């Protein structure tokens, strides 16, 4: 194989405004091979209700997949992506910041 | 290469008989189909095989067996023939996934004729007629016709040959044997061929002129009740000479 | 009813253009194949198209018109030997089944110069209880018909190539078995042309 | 403006695990219209776009039939392939497969391309004139030589010029709503400070299509590449795009710098400085 | 549409 470590990108489809429902995207992208877990947390709880885009490839044979869960945003919540692959010596969290 | 390659060319068979229609091809081709034609349908689909090892049906599979162990053959057989597989079985082959210019190409075919019990087999008489006087006088020119009549199955090949060696080069054969009372399927059939020469050809008695027919029929093998001859696959001809008038 | 074809039959004279139509009603068919087939044989490829406009090979010319749905066949230049039925085949990849249609049945009749219309008695070199009319050198305009009472058997009209004068003529035969009929009498059921000479 | 359509197949060993994984995702521009995944229920080409659900079963039922035809072919190549450069049985290993055409906004044929990858670098590509190979290795060599023989390049060019071109149009009338529209990104700027020397300025582009968009940073005139921190374009979600870029201040001097945007959907190119 | 043709490699 030929590997390549995950971008990954913590976001929401709209701008996050407390008590309005909203969308939870973790966006991986840039990753070979295509073998790769991706679960979504709140307050490092697993979500279970969680969709994936199809696979698919960029310019330079890169994959890229876009995980998304349906949420409500609040003060206090914390939300993050746990992303493992091959490339990485242990799983990665990477949390949502708000203003970005 | 040699392509698509079928046997046998034609075959008699009674109800109840089992028969196999081999069928190979050259260009390790992954697809094979088998078909019918018929008068009124044209081209219906048998069975069909997108692989080695593995098979499916197509619009018309009753009665009608297929395998394929090896990339190269697609034999189809008929296990209990029936008066309604009485047909053209073609062979087809196509490059599926291996070699994708997308041609398919034909087999040779069989011609396949069942028949309720095998006592309406009948070879064919064959009679040459020499050309009419008032013909030479009119045209210069000479016209022999060969009659082939009484035949059942169908199957009949005809040449002429002249001198030894055969002729194409001022034939016209039927295309197709006419059937001497279109009232049954037991009804046999008559074939008509033409052979034209100039006047000084025909009038060489040194000429020596002949109607062939090639006949397809029982085997020796076959068991054979009639006091009349056993029907066997065989050559009938008939014969004229050059004639000094 | 997938593939339409043209009905039939299609007669044309030699040296003219038989052109061959072809609809399909299966929008993403991607291959469209020609054959030709004598009859007693089999299938024979003879022209491949592939994108919208032209093919042009020898004699053959195939167009297609997917946005129309029409695959046609031109055959400039007739021999008589072009003389077959002509099967239109579609399919849409590798694993999707050639869908064929019925066929037309193209005849190409041949240029005669100067006919001349004659039915001659012949008689057998040996020994058969039948006697033959044939029916000769005429009109490829002319037909020929089938009835009577079912004693009598009337082939249909066929050419031959004499490779020596450059010689191409017409006939039919007719003959009955046991019967008392003649010449003069046995092409009744056709309309045989005003000047057919009848020999005495 | 141009348009595409574009084709993208997955395909990897499971070895020990089973046959391999297969994923085709149909896209027309930057909106996926269907999938069939090897591991979906249905074992059928899947709609993914309103607009496609108007074609016929004889429709689906075909491109069920040619997409299997597909995974087929990639089922076989990663057997080829691993004997082609004498791998063990043990590994999983990985082919990718993109073809599609370009056509400009006459709607007319503009560029036709067939890709292929072997374990994520290049393997044989389909040249830009439709008639010839590019080879990556000795080993492509020999698939080159065979699909010179087999005339691929031939029925790939009649495809690409052709039906690649005729089924794009068809989707973008029949998609009208869809792909027809242009959203120009709504923009946005944040400030927040690193150091007590320093500061960091971000320019922000939000619900934008399609995804092709420029971000740039410059100050006083001659434009930036030195500090600048591009983000990869990230889809919304509901069919919108997203993307941002960042550069680091000597603080001060948010005065004299300043953001350009570039758009399809936009009528002027965007100049935004920090106020 | 997809492509009609795909051959192995």
């Amino acid at each position: 194989m030929i590997q390549r470590t995950p971008k990954i990108q913590v976001y929401s489809r709209h701008p996050a405004e407390n008590g309005k429902s909203n969308f939870l995207n973790c966006y991986v992208s840039g990753f070979h091979p295509s073998d790769i877990e991706v679960d979504l947390l709140k307050n490092g709880e697993r979500i279970e209700k969680v969709e994936h885009s199809d696979l698919s490839f960029s310019k330079d044979w890169s994959f890229y997949l876009l995980y998304y869960t349906e949420f409500t945003p609040t003060e206090k919540d914390e939300y993050a992506c746990r992303v493992n692959h091959v490339t990485l010596s242990q799983p990665k969290i990477v949390k949502w910041d708000r203003d970005m | 290469n040699a392509g698509v390659t079928q046997t046998p060319k034609f075959q008699v068979l009674k109800t109840g008989q089992s028969m196999t229609l081999q069928c190979a091809q050259d260009m390790n081709h992954e697809y094979m189909s088998w078909y019918r034609q018929d008068p009124g349908m044209g081209l219906r689909l048998i069975h069909y095989s997108v692989g080695a090892g593995i098979t499916d049906q197509g619009e018309v599979p009753n009665g009608y067996n297929v395998s394929r162990s090896t990339t190269e053959d697609f034999p189809l057989r008929l296990l209990s023939a029936a008066p309604s597989q009485t047909s053209v079985y073609f062979c087809a082959s196509r490059p599926g996934l291996a070699g994708g210019r997308p041609e398919q190409y034909f087999g040779p075919g069989t011609r396949l004729t069942v028949t309720e019990d095998l006592k309406n087999v009948f070879p064919p008489e064959v009679a040459v007629f020499e050309p009419s006087e008032a013909e030479i006088s009119h045209t210069q020119k000479a016209t022999l016709v060969c009659l082939a009549t009484g035949f059942y199955p169908d199957h009949v090949e005809l040449s002429w040959w002249v001198n030894g060696k055969e002729v194409h080069s001022g034939v016209s054969t039927d295309p197709q044997p006419l059937k001497e009372q279109p009232a049954l399927n037991d009804s046999r059939y008559a074939l008509s061929s033409r052979l034209r020469v100039s006047a000084t050809f025909w009038q060489n008695p040194r000429n020596h002129f002949r109607c062939q027919v090639q006949f397809y029929g029982l085997s020796e093998n076959d068991e054979w009740t009639q006091d009349r001859a056993k029907p066997v696959t065989q050559i009938v001809s008939a014969e004229a000479w050059g004639r000094a008038d | 009813k997938e593939v339409e074809q043209n009905s039939g039959p299609l007669s044309v004279p030699e040296g003219a253009i038989a052109s061959l139509n072809c609809t399909y009603s299966d929008r993403g068919s991607q291959s469209f194949f020609w054959y030709r087939q004598y009859s007693g044989k089999s299938p024979e490829l003879i022209m491949s198209i592939y994108s919208n406009g032209d093919k042009e090979d020898g004699r053959f010319t195939a167009q297609l018109n997917k946005a129309s749905q029409y695959v046609s066949l031109l055959i400039r230049d007739s021999q008589p030997s072009d003389s077959a039925t002509y099967l239109c085949a579609v399919t849409t990849d590798s694993w999707g089944k050639l869908q064929f249609g019925a066929g037309t049945q193209v005849v190409v009749t041949p240029d005669i110069q100067n006919p001349d219309p004659a039915v001659y008695q012949l008689r057998d070199s040996k020994s058969s209880d039948k006697s033959v009319c044939l029916f000769t050198d005429f009109d490829s305009q002319t037909n020929v018909s089938q009835s009577k009472d079912s004693d009598v058997y009337i082939t249909d009209k066929t050419v031959l190539d004499m490779r020596s004068m450059d010689f191409k003529s017409n006939s039919a035969v007719a003959w009955s078995n046991k019967s008392d009929f003649a010449c003069a009498n046995a092409f009744n059921n056709s309309i045989i042309p005003e000047d057919t000479f009848f020999p005495s | 403006g141009s348009h595409s359509m574009r084709y993208f197949f997955t395909s990897v060993s499971r070895p020990g695990r089973g046959e391999p994984r297969f994923i085709a995702v149909g896209y027309v521009d930057d909106t996926q219209f269907v999938r069939f995944d090897s591991d979906a229920a249905s074992q059928r080409m899947e709609p993914r776009a309103p607009w496609i659900e108007q074609e016929g079963p004889e429709y689906w039922d075909g491109e069920t039939r040619k997409v299997k035809a597909h995974s087929q072919t990639h089922r076989v190549d990663l057997g080829t392939l691993r004997g082609y450069y004498n791998q063990s049985e043990a590994g999983s290993h990985t082919v990718q497969r993109m073809y599609g055409c370009d056509v400009g906004s006459d709607w007319r044929f503009l560029r036709g391309y067939h890709q292929y990858a072997y374990d994520g670098k290049d393997y044989i590509a389909l040249k830009e004139d439709l008639r010839s190979w590019t080879a990556a290795d000795m080993a492509a060599q020999t698939t080159k030589h065979k699909w010179e023989a087999a005339h691929v390049a031939e029925q790939l060019r009649a495809y690409l010029e052709g039906t690649c071109v005729e089924w794009l149009r068809r989707y973008l009338e029949n998609g009208k709503e869809t792909l027809q529209r242009t959203d120009a990104p709504k923009t946005h700027m944040t400030h927040h400070a690193v150091s007590d020397h320093e500061a960091t300025l971000r320019c922000w582009a939000l619900s934008f299509y399609p995804a092709e968009i420029t971000l740039t940073w410059q100050r006083d005139g001659e434009d930036q590449t030195q500090d600048t921190e591009l983000v990869e374009t990230r889809p919304a979600g509901d069919g919108t795009f997203q993307k941002w870029a960042a550069v680091v201040v000597p603080s001060g001097q948010e005065q004299r710098y300043t953001c350009h945007v570039q758009h399809e959907g936009l009528p002027k190119p965007l100049t935004l400085r920090w106020e | 549409l997809l492509f009609g043709f795909p051959v192995y490699v």
